[PDB]
């Protein structure tokens, strides 16, 4: 087990809170690869959050949390920081950090696909 | 044979490299021949068979690309819009629909097309404080294009757009006003971002940017707006159509538009959309492409 | 190997309305850009109107802007040339012509159909 992604930031707010999740990935430089957010209610099913390009340049946001979620990626400690600001109850569950696959060739669409994903974090509980 | 052959090829391979590399290099004072927004990010792998190792170009979706020259059937001499980026391998849609087939069938896993073709140079339009055709946006549009036309004299042509380049029901909208008048205004903007000048339209029908989002002009919207309700009311004195579409540009979401300018200062504003075309200007005029 | 046929020529009559087409074979239609040129008897084919891979950019040669329109579909594997207000300066063969480049110059594309003869009486 050499690729290993460590989650950090969780806990419990108030309604209209704030929080700052990070997620340190190590055993790959993963200089290519995306790397975004997903989370998981009781109940639901597994749904994307954001995401970050390989390069910084590219963010992509589910509607549910734009304009109160920002996300950023520093590669050369391999981290990527996900401010959530403005939280609602609906944003209550675990947050899995996720680097992408090795992808050649990519279309938007990978970024909000959980299979495209190749490497998982353990998950961080968010509630309210 | 089989040591004797891999000597001839690698020897030929080798020749090959020498000789693309070349090509690569005079491609750098080239003209663009070109433009193409891309719907689909690359990754080069080893295994791509790229003309020299190591030296295709990587993007991301969305991504513009410069071209310079066809190399073969499977890979263009182009670079990626971004400063700091110099010509490269890229792959045709031959090549790339082949990868992409390639990945899908090691992953076990009919596509969009991955080019579009579009102005070399992104054409400019303005779009607020109000409806256009009425006193108020019109002036401080046409202060704006003045403006440009100072800070940027002999970089940039700004032209009149008459026809309804939205139109590019619709079939009620073209019934109205000829997709013939359009699509020759379509070309015509597409010749003047050909030697790489900036390129400003004064789009009268174009007064938001969902209008023109679907089309492969691939404009720059800049947002002129002024967000006190009250003073666009004290400007005005049809109150009523222009109140209402300022609104509805202040619901539109941000990433709509690529300049939102809202300075309090008009100055400030100006500035403002001259650092960011002086970014862009720098992204298309790479230094190595002057010699 | 693209193999191209064009179809609709034939004897018209100026002022009037004519559609031609060019199906192509394979499997990777929209991977290549398709053009129209067109040839006076004798003379080397000259560029009419090309149309990139999605449909959604075309180039017309300016003797035929707004009176010709390129189109394609590529659930088809189908171009198409609507030519509209003919002249009689529009008789000519025309051809269909594929490229995986972006280009208006014959030596950038890559298969070619044999042509429809288009004669326009004045």
């Amino acid at each position: 087990g050499q690729v290993q992604l460590q989650e950090s930031g969780g806990g419990s707010v108030q309604a209209g809170g704030s929080l700052r999740l990070s997620c340190a990935a190590s055993g790959r430089t993963f200089s290519k690869n995306a790397m975004g957010w997903f989370r998981q209610a009781p109940g639901k099913e597994r749904e994307f959050v954001v995401a970050i390009s390989w390069s910084g340049r590219n963010t992509y946001y589910a509607d549910s949390v734009k304009g109160r979620f920002t996300i950023s990626r520093d590669n050369a400690k391999n981290t990527v920081d996900l401010q959530m600001n403005s939280l609602k109850p609906e944003d209550s569950a675990v947050y899995y950090c996720a680097v992408g696959g090795d992808w050649r060739v990519y279309d938007i669409s990978f970024y909000y696909t959980a299979h495209q994903y190749e490497y998982w974090g353990q998950g961080t509980q968010v509630t309210v | 044979s089989d040591v004797s052959l891999e000597e001839d090829r690698e020897a030929l391979r080798k020749e090959a490299e020498r000789q693309a590399l070349a090509q690569l290099e005079k491609a750098k004072t080239k003209p663009v021949a070109f433009a193409v927004r891309t719907n689909v990010g690359y990754n080069p792998s080893p295994g791509d068979e790229v003309p020299v190792q190591g030296v295709a170009i990587t993007f991301e979706p969305k991504d513009f690309l410069h071209i310079k020259e066809k190399y073969n059937n499977d890979w263009w001499i182009g670079r990626l819009v971004k400063e700091g980026c110099e010509v490269g391998f890229i792959p045709s849609p031959v090549k790339l629909d082949s990868l992409r087939l390639l990945q899908e069938q090691t992953l076990r896993q009919e596509h969009v097309p991955p080019y579009d073709v579009v102005p070399s140079m992104r054409p400019i339009i303005l779009v607020g404080p109000s409806l256009k055709g009425y006193e108020v946006t019109d002036m401080m549009q046409k202060a704006l294009f003045d403006f440009l036309k100072h800070r940027f004299d002999g970089r940039i042509s700004i032209t009149r757009v008459t026809a309804d380049i939205s139109l590019a029901h619709i079939i009620i909208e073209r019934s109205n006003t000829s997709l013939a008048e359009v699509q020759s205004e379509i070309e015509r903007i597409f010749e003047l971002a050909r030697t790489l000048q900036l390129v400003a339209l004064d789009a009268d029908t174009i007064n938001h940017p969902a209008q023109l989002s679907k089309t492969s002009l691939a404009p720059i919207i800049v947002y002129i707006k002024i967000t006190s309700p009250k003073v666009l009311q004290r400007l005005i004195k049809h109150l009523n159509v222009q109140i209402a579409a300022s609104e509805k540009l202040a619901q539109c979401p941000p990433e709509m538009f690529d300049i939102i300018l809202d300075e309090n200062q008009l100055e400030d504003a100006c500035e403002h959309l001259a650092e960011y075309l002086e970014a862009y200007w720098k992204a298309t005029h790479p230094p190595s492409s002057t010699p």
